[PDB]
């Protein structure tokens, strides 16, 4: 239920250096 | 980090280690439930909607390891 | 290696998968990597096996384990994709024993 | 990992390492799907073709290590 959220990123409203690459590639 | 001991091992009944690694999956029920921290935290398994929508050509996945 | 390593890659299409190997591709697996034209490089190797395949959802912002690094034919080879256990597909199973 | 880069701390928290403990030798990778569940490749635990039939006794796991 708190699966996939990441204390040092998604919880600190934060982002990693190549995660924008995953997101740009999709279409939902 | 954290070292853990295993209590059980479960292997897909139909693994094909023999023909072509079909259903290459095993579950390791830990011995002692670990404690989440800022470096320990589960991951999500998808539902029919996240798979249908995500599982797609040109759609990027991220891979990690020590190989 | 020396530090945990990360590499992002494109789920590749069925036909292009089947074509890259002699071996029988099933419903439970998927290839991912850059085609030899796509420019970009990278892949999985040995002791990488079992490693996760994850995707970050736009819907919520939680990651999902998309597959399991299942097999190959070398590493970084032009023309070959990496085979992945199709998690979504063995989930009923995964259910069964966890809940069991 | 062929042609990747070093993660950042926190990035991959489900990152689980299958090890041997007898002596010590990293074999595979895996992930934390829960506090008492690990998901792995079947062929990491057992691939006869290569002499590979580990049992619970045979391994230990290290959670939350990121080199």
């Amino acid at each position: 239920a708190d699966c996939g959220l990441r204390p040092l990123f998604e919880k600190k409203s934060l982002e990693d250096k190549t995660e924008r690459e995953l997101l740009e590639s999709y279409i939902d | 980090e954290k070292i853990s001991m295993l209590e059980k091992i479960y292997i897909h009944p139909r693994y094909n280690w023999r023909e072509n690694l079909d259903r290459d999956i095993a579950l390791m029920k830990l011995k002692k439930p670990v404690a989440f921290s800022d470096y320990i935290h589960p991951v999500c398994l998808p539902d029919r909607e996240t798979a249908a929508s995500l599982l797609q050509a040109g759609y990027k996945g991220r891979v990690t390891g020590w190989g | 290696p020396s530090v945990l390593q990360v590499v992002n890659l494109p789920i590749v299409e069925r036909p292009v998968c089947k074509d890259s190997t002699r071996i029988r591709i099933t419903d439970n697996m998927f290839c991912a990597g850059y085609k030899p034209d796509e420019g970009k490089r990278g892949d999985a190797c040995e002791g990488d096996s079992g490693g996760p395949f994850v995707m970050k959802s736009p819907f919520n912002n939680r990651w999902y384990q998309m597959g399991i690094v299942s097999w190959g034919e070398g590493c970084d080879r032009d023309g070959k994709y990496g085979f992945y256990t199709h998690v979504f597909r063995l989930k009923k199973w995964i259910q069964k024993v966890i809940d069991q | 990992i062929v042609e990747g880069s070093d993660a950042e701390i926190g990035m991959s928290p489900w990152q689980v390492m299958l090890f041997r403990k007898s002596p010590q030798e990293l074999l595979c990778g895996a992930s934390l799907i829960s506090d008492r569940w690990v998901l792995t490749a079947a062929h990491c635990l057992l691939y006869p073709p290569w002499d590979k039939n580990f049992t619970e006794n045979d391994l230990l796991v290290r959670i939350g290590k990121h080199s």
